[PDB]
């Protein structure tokens, strides 16, 4: 993998630095690395493809070295360099695609493509250059069993889940108490509703709890916490738990009472925020516990009093809410985020070449299913494919 | 190695071995030349001297 | 353009590497590049400005090479370097602004300012250095006819458009069926509404469709698709199509039925997702087709049954909807986005210097108009100004 | 601090470039820099910790220079290098934490830890290397008293503020005119409401204004403006200004007319946008003035007419809202934002080591309070700790 990254990095540096008219002192070391790559690759043959519709291509290498005599690079030098670089970049592209379209249930971190297995040989180790990218750096750290970390903007951690739980219910669904929630990407929206508005609840308070566990531990996360859930604040017709019928939800929003957001790591309270909204920091956690109450307003004006009676015909249903967005985070594992295009690249290559479903990833690289069952084997395969995808995107635009 | 004679210009900032280690592909010769190029004494204070 | 970027990169590397105390071995090659720049630029005269209120300034170059020999840079070396760096930074700033504030209907890509036209001469080619930044990479690739690529976070691909279509209407607007959408930036929010809740529709189903074309093809796009449109789930008073009167919209939200989101390229379905929400991937597409259905709940509790009558007076109007946000994408053409500041920089310079409306861009660089009539000449000029803006931001804060 | 950054930079380069198999020409200058660092740091004794629970650590340096006799670095060379690199990284990490957990009301920009004070000495200036990161570049520019600039995605420039203002009211809270808003992070969401729908207002128009003064001047800001406030478009029950009672708000949303957005600097309108939504640009501003109007629809269909009677008992309350979001901006001072992790890192270190509340920052690094009272001393200390956090984030995952 490091050899593949080195090939990509040296080709990128060659395309950026070997330009007409530049001094040879700007490219002396780069050309030494390039000639080392050419010498190490010459005489070897590779084969990429043969899975799904990905074409089978044979790659041979016989390239003269780049010269070391000009004071300033000229058109001839750049033409030769680019004619070599184009072939090398195509070979890297196809190696990366072949690696991305493959997965393995056992030894998922190891190379899966024939070409990457060949490049894993010691003879190619001389083409190592530097490992400066975040993904390759974490690849090396993971190989060394050292602590890793990827910085994500809006991490796609929570699998899509729009659901509701009812703690009080009747077949008529006319006097309900419960919670509704949407967890998607980096957003949690939870609403606790009570149709009776806690008229008879002890102390005229109804308690609501929402426990969202994560499949991976996040660290140093910035979180925006807002005191309302706009997604559960308008009239709804919702099909019941079993789908046998439908119930009506006509909410009236009150402020959430005694809001407590706890970020727990292995069941230990790492961070706690009481009635604090806005930007907060969770340094280390694997589960989020949102606790909020609906308190019946002790004093009501006539309008609110008419809204909330003491008899069964509850036309308006009291509702409180919380919204929790994860703006940024750090995770020792790989995830999908709103900024990077690695999930997109892997999915796109697989869809384009009609790769059959394998034994590791769910069909079509469905992120919801993957992050719902983020097994260690799936994590190994996902890191491998994402690292090779980043290597590929280093060269392909 | 069948390479063209080194036209080494007097006063060049680099020595012929420094040029040759770059121009030569053979690992044994290149490694030996590199050792000769980067081989230095080491200044060490031993017993106050 | 390449020469201008090389000047900016050389100056930035000079400012970042030539610092007191650093080993001269850390800056030897950079100093050779700096001396090459000074030699190439010496004896040439330039003029910038003369458009709008941008002042006219004349630039001459008579700077000597840096040649002092030391092991670690001292204060004298840094000061001598800084004088030249300051002058060159000012020159590059003014050249970049002069090029940003100019347009051309024909030959948009080509340099417009006289300073940049001079710099495009062959004798200046000896300052190229490394074209590594994304925008200069794409500039060079486009010149070489290779496929380009710009990665955007929340691309601004949709021209702002809030509208509604009434497939069934009366002058009283008591019984309406239709769709209601807002396309803006990277978000589509659409909602079909039916006041009769498909009481008389075939199979008690109403079908709504929404086709959003794109002015440019996006590739490897990750998209979040959620089943409710927040924007159109509240009571509204909306002016009619002709603006003569206003009508009342009082939605009650039902789950969208038989959702089908299709990403099509040249009328061919490239990607399709049925009844799947969360994160999805569209590898290549130029239009989005969202189909959804309002199905009358076959089973309803008394509250819902009262909500939906079969008579005329429709107090609650059945509504379904979808939200679709492009979190990240890749485009062959430049676009605005939420993470870049190039559009902001160009617009800011033009506004500050009161540049008269040119023949290409709309007044005030209005992004809605630009992305609506995103003509080829507009794309050329936009890429030129964005590349210049990136070059300038390399040096200016 | 430049010395600490150079230590971190050289250690990062050693980790990412001293890899098995790499040519020695790829690490020649890096090895020279590393040996320079070892020479300069040999024989110096440092101490870190002592504040809160941060352990007291003593650091001694008696390392040997890296070898230079290998054409290609092999496993033994890498292991030997890592032995010393680990110790240097640990020293840098502890220095960074000790500096982050400290603050000073006077000269908050000056180094606060003994280790950084000692590193500020002249003898350590030899370890300077290249200052290419954004934060160190701004640090050097600020020390030289030059321009400073940080680019923020969704800057956290608005202290959290969710409130309402009543311009017409009475104890019954049944005929209210006013405006309710939420300013949070990078989003302003305001909504002006009138219960009588301007039945008796002059020209059937009610004016609403909302002034948001930023605590720092933003520049080249890309902003999105949308014509509704989704957060104030559903029924709710709000506590009174004094908290004595609660009142009912039942919005019906109309289109805001005569929308004006003014971006002002020192009270002078710098940008003005009238009846324009979507992407807009503010080149230089420190205050945002949002003006909008509730216009009673001159013509209404019966369904609309029934909503707005001319007598007191108003059941539906006319509301018009605006939503403004700063997608991207540039600021001279440091701010938390959606993409960066510096605020999270500083808060995480302080929480983990239980640093007692100091005299500069608010308890727990509460960003709402910090940006509410962002005094010059707080700005200096925050810039210092953010720069140190960025320096630490290139070594610690
Ligand atoms: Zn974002």
């Amino acid at each position: 993998m490091d050899v593949l990254y080195s090939l990509s990095k040296t080709l990128k540096d060659a395309r950026d630095k070997i330009v007409e008219g530049t001094l040879y002192s700007n490219v002396s070391d780069l050309i030494q690395q390039f000639n080392q790559m050419i010498i190490t690759m010459n005489g070897n043959e590779f084969q990429t493809g043969g899975i799904g519709n990905l074409p089978i291509r044979n790659w041979n290498f016989n390239f003269g070295l780049l010269g070391t005599t000009l004071l300033n690079l000229d058109a001839n030098y750049v033409e030769t360099a680019r004619n070599t670089i184009d072939y090398f970049v195509d070979f890297v592209d196809n190696v990366c695609m072949d690696e991305m379209v493959r997965e393995s249930q056992r030894n998922g971190i190891a190379p899966q493509s024939d070409s990457l297995r060949k490049l894993s040989a010691i003879k190619f180790k001389r083409i190592n250059f530097d490992n400066s990218s975040e993904y390759i750096e974490n690849w090396n750290l993971q190989n060394r069993r050292q602590r890793t970390g990827f910085t994500f903007h809006k991490p796609n951690i929570f699998p899509y889940s729009a659901s509701f739980t009812l703690n009080r219910s009747q077949p008529a669904h006319d006097n309900l108490m419960g919670t509704m929630w949407l967890n998607a990407g980096s957003e949690i929206q939870v609403a606790g509703f009570d149709y009776s508005c806690a008229i008879n609840a002890p102390a005229n308070i109804q308690q609501f709890e929402h426990i969202v566990p994560l499949r991976r531990v996040l660290t140093t996360a910035t979180i925006t916490l807002l005191p309302d859930a706009e997604r559960f604040s308008f009239p709804r017709v919702i099909n019941s738990a079993d789908g046998a019928t439908t119930w009506f939800f006509n909410p009236v929003i009150l402020r959430p009472n005694n809001v407590e957001v706890e970020f727990l790591l292995n069941g230990q309270i790492i961070n706690t925020y009481q009635a604090r909204f806005g930007t907060i920091v969770a340094r280390n956690f694997d589960t989020i516990r949102l606790s909020f109450q609906l308190m019946r307003p002790p004093n009501m004006t006539p309008a609110v009093a008419v809204l909330f009676p003491n008899a069964q015909p509850f036309e308006h249903h009291a509702t409180v809410g919380l919204t929790l967005r994860i703006e940024s985070a750090v995770c020792e594992s790989v995830l999908a985020d709103a900024s990077e295009t690695l999930l997109a690249n892997v999915t796109s290559v697989r869809q384009e070449y009609a790769i059959p479903v394998g034994p590791v990833f769910p069909p079509g690289m469905n992120w919801t299913d993957l992050i719902t069952n983020y097994s260690p084997s799936r994590e190994d395969n996902l890191q491998r494919v994402f690292t090779v995808a980043s290597i590929r995107s280093m060269l392909i635009k | 190695f069948g390479m063209q004679r080194m036209h080494y210009r007097n006063g060049d900032p680099q020595t012929p071995f420094q040029i040759a280690e770059q121009q030569i592909q053979n690992f044994q010769v290149a490694n030996w030349l590199h050792f000769v190029n980067n081989n230095y004494f080491r200044q060490v204070v031993i017993d106050g001297v």
